[PDB]
RNA sequence: UAAGGUGAUAUGAACCGUUAUAACCGGCGAUUUCCGAAUGGGGAAACCCAGUGUGUUUCGACACACUAUCAUUAACUGAAUCCAUAGGUUAAUGAGGCGAACCGGGGGAACUGAAACAUCUAAGUACCCCGAGGAAAAGAAAUCAACCGAGAUUCCCCCAGUAGCGGCGAGCGAACGGGGAGCAGCCCAGAGCCUGAAUCAGUGUGUGUGUUAGUGGAAGCGUCUGGAAAGGCGCGCGAUACAGGGUGACAGCCCCGUACACAAAAAUGCACAUGCUGUGAGCUCGAUGAGUAGGGCGGGACACGUGGUAUCCUGUCUGAAUAUGGGGGGACCAUCCUCCAAGGCUAAAUACUCCUGACUGACCGAUAGUGAACCAGUACCGUGAGGGAAAGGCGAAAAGAAC
RNA sequence: CGAAGGUGUGCUGUGAGGCAUGCUGGAGGUAUCAGAAGUGCGAAUGCUGACAUAAGUAACGAUAAAGCGGGUGAAAAGCCCGCUCGCCGGAAGACCAAGGGUUCCUGUCCAACGUUAAUCGGGGCAGGGUGAGUCGACCCCUAAGGCGAGGCCGAAAGGCG
């Protein structure tokens, strides 16, 4: 069980990418930027609750943030997490 | 480490003094000895790690006397 | 020519790391004076 | 008294959830390049703030 | 607590542009002030893509500092300087000379 | 308190507000992820792995709280061994860690000087460890002094670089007493009478004075040079305000302020009284801190280096009278004088500023001044302790050069 | 109606120096008399910063080797394509664990870097990319070895177990 809060509060944005577009496109896969003490279980959940649509399996990744300078000064980027979310067949979204 | 129960003592330091008055750095020790004492009270031997003028307040004092300072100060016997 | 640094994490940590530094009292002091002096970087630990 | 407190714990639940849908909401439009006026969602997350704090008080 | 305000008519007290008479637009916390048409400055505005700027030479009102200025007295056609007083258990402002209340 | 604001490089977009829940400042509060004394176990710091209990459960399981060690207590069940101890479980209480300097203790050198060097000095300095407090320590005479007397302890100035110690070499260095800051003495070692007495205070309130945001705050014009006036030339005014800073060149009267007069919803410090939980006064009588003082053997501390060396402490061995008694008065004896150790508490003068507020400097002005006036203990070097920089100024206003 | 300072001229005093002024400079300087010094530099293989000399000299980093035809571009021996030559091939090939931490791909750029130029690059900017019940880490168990409840010892710290 898992409360409401979480639920809403673990999403923090969709992904777009010719990739992504590529995998909703031929498998049926949305590409979510999420947090960080996010799981599998709370994600499935997330979107079969907010979205109202069946999921799978989901497919979770950290993406490590790249050093940049502004100017002179260095500063590295945060390190956002990204998963793939298998919709099963017959359901859509965008 | 060697220090009496009783009476405080520890080891101090000095100096070794020759004849030429050449000054080395050196300890001085208390006379420990571990002896088992008969307390009549509770009909059992306890063990205490005292010197020989620990002893002599012993036998001028009593047991029962020193074992209620102890108490009293902290230490366990 | 083998030099004198051949890198090792779990080596550098053991010795050179923060939970070594809190045992053996004297690192304590280390901490200590690094952190009186305003290190950006107490120990190697990442 | 900012209208809430006079309110139940039950209706400052139900307050807290509609709030947070509507972050959510927000939010999602924000990530795609269609949502134009961002102070909603300061004022959402200050309106969550107070009815968390107004439940601690309660 | 603040002598000068957005919607005051005042006159320039020294400067290029003295004795001039015009309405301020806003008050900024640096102690500067914009009046209108009263510190024009020939700005070089270059065109962006963005918003379609054709860009071409501007005419912009410049800061001036609040000490350079002061209220304006129609009363008597003279500067003036401002106070503070209570009324109604209000403060108000008003004038140094002839004490009368700012409407 | 207020008509302007959403911190800066940094402009923008999108908004709030303009007579009072916009912002801002202060007080009281809540949330306060993880590592880090880290405290549930572990650990390559910001990571891993749990148990118990109570609550939810669309049965996928989720949420919260607790669970380290030590010491002092309370209860229960406890072994060798019968009563009884050791030991084990639970609950309550307190700390443990960090910090610039000051302080008291436990340890403790050398380079140097002596023109070498070992006694000595450097020095009980540097450094290590423990402890506690805004001060700490010490503190009420078994003290000095000299037949006259002072009366706790602490700090300053003289006594004095004198008397003294010292391979009498280098060097070390008092005390008596005087003049000053400051000031208060008590309690147990034990019983009885009066009966909750002065009394320290953590105790509860109000009163007064601050501190933590703040209010009012006087008095000027013309002309000239000049990019611009505050400058010059003239005429006026305020001042319990001509301290200071800014504004287009040097402003008492342009602005912020200043002299001065006021203000607190709420917390908090400081002085007084107040039922206020316990204190224990006052009187009579009695007692007077024993393996201690002294002594022997090998050391140290007192200006004092065993020297004729007086005095304090003990590492070891012994070792009394104890009110008719004992200690001290610089080897020691006699007389005389002074004082009652082997149990404790005690503020004020006195030492210091990591940090707060105000003010000042015959202090410095970017190779100076803190290492760092600037995104500095940063970049960088070394595995690491650690070392450690260089670098400031357009213009009054970016009006930062449309084309 | 032009201060300090900078750069020249003239005059003057036995001297260290002083005075006047032209130009740049664009806001402070300071008479006389006294007082206090971080008070006068050519050296110390003195320190910091800048600039010369040797000098447009050596060198441009394994003697495995390159030639040509087209393309983009302001410009090509070095960027792209194609036809030939040569080299390694128990490697000079392909996977990794250590270690490094975006250097991986695309678009774009040519101020600084590449010991030359460069349209190129591991060089600048922007964007994208790392998907595990079966791999590894996590986890069970221990070796050497560390810590170590209590415990023993130790002037404190602490040492051993
Ligand atoms: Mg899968
Ligand atoms: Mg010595
Ligand atoms: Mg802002
Ligand atoms: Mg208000
Ligand atoms: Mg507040
Ligand atoms: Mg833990
Ligand atoms: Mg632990
Ligand atoms: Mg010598
Ligand atoms: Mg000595
Ligand atoms: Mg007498
Ligand atoms: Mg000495
Ligand atoms: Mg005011
Ligand atoms: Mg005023
Ligand atoms: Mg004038
Ligand atoms: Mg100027
Ligand atoms: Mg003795
Ligand atoms: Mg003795
Ligand atoms: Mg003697
Ligand atoms: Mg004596
Ligand atoms: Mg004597
Ligand atoms: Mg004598
Ligand atoms: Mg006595
Ligand atoms: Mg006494
Ligand atoms: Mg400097
Ligand atoms: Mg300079
Ligand atoms: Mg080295
Ligand atoms: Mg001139
Ligand atoms: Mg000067
Ligand atoms: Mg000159
Ligand atoms: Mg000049
Ligand atoms: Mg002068
Ligand atoms: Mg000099
Ligand atoms: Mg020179
Ligand atoms: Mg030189
Ligand atoms: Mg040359
Ligand atoms: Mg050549
Ligand atoms: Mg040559
Ligand atoms: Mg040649
Ligand atoms: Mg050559
Ligand atoms: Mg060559
Ligand atoms: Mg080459
Ligand atoms: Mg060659
Ligand atoms: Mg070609
Ligand atoms: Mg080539
Ligand atoms: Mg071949
Ligand atoms: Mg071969
Ligand atoms: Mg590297
Ligand atoms: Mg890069
Ligand atoms: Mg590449
Ligand atoms: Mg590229
Ligand atoms: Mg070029
Ligand atoms: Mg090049
Ligand atoms: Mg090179
Ligand atoms: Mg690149
Ligand atoms: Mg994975
Ligand atoms: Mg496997
Ligand atoms: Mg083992
Ligand atoms: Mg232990
Ligand atoms: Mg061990």
């Amino acid at each position: 069980m898992i409360r409401e809060e979480r639920l809403l509060k673990v999403l923090r944005a969709p992904h777009v990418s010719e990739k992504a577009s590529t995998a909703m496109e031929k498998s049926n896969t949305i590409v979510l930027k999420v947090a960080k003490d996010a799981t599998k279980a709370e994600i499935k959940a997330a979107v079969q609750k907010l979205f109202e649509v069946e999921v799978e399996v989901v497919n979770t990744l950290v993406v490590k943030g790249k050093v940049k300078r502004h100017g002179q000064r260095i500063g590295r980027r945060s390190d956002w997490k990204k998963a793939y979310v298998t919709l099963k067949e017959g359901q859509n979204l965008d | 480490s060697r220090v009496c129960q009783v009476t405080g003592k520890r080891p101090v330091t000095g100096n070794n003094r020759s004849h030429a008055l050449n000054a080395t750095k050196r300890r001085f020790l208390p006379n420990l000895h571990s002896h088992r004492f008969w307390v009549e009270s509770e009909k059992r031997f306890v063990t205490l790690r005292v010197s020989a003028k620990g002893m002599r307040v012993i036998d001028k004092k009593g047991i029962d006397t020193v074992l209620a300072e102890l108490r009293a100060r902290g230490e366990k016997y | 020519m083998k030099r004198t640094f051949q890198p090792s994490v779990l080596k550098r940590n053991r010795s050179h790391g923060f939970r070594a530094r809190m045992a053996t009292k004297n690192g304590r002091q280390v901490l200590a004076r690094r952190r009186a002096k305003g290190r950006a970087r107490l120990t190697v630990s990442k | 008294a900012k209208e809430l407190r006079e309110k139940s714990v039950e209706e400052l639940n139900t307050e807290l959830l509609n709030l947070l849908r509507e972050q959510f909401n927000l939010r999602m439009q924000a990530a795609s390049g269609q949502l134009q006026q961002s102070h909603l969602l300061k004022q959402v997350r200050r309106d969550v703030a107070r009815v968390k704090t107004l439940l601690n008080e309660k | 607590a603040a002598k000068i305000r957005r919607d005051d008519e005042v006159i320039v007290l020294t400067g290029k542009d003295k004795g001039k008479r015009g309405k301020v637009k806003n008050v900024l916390s640096s102690g500067k002030v914009i009046v209108e048409g009263i510190n024009l400055v020939k700005k070089h505005q270059k065109p962006v893509p963005a918003l379609n700027q054709p860009g071409g030479i501007v005419e912009k009102e410049a800061a001036i500092q609040v000490s350079n200025v002061a209220i304006f007295n129609a009363a008597t056609g003279k500067a003036d300087r401002v106070g503070f007083r209570f009324e109604d258990g209000k403060k108000v402002r008003f004038f140094k000379s002839n004490s009368e209340t700012i409407k």
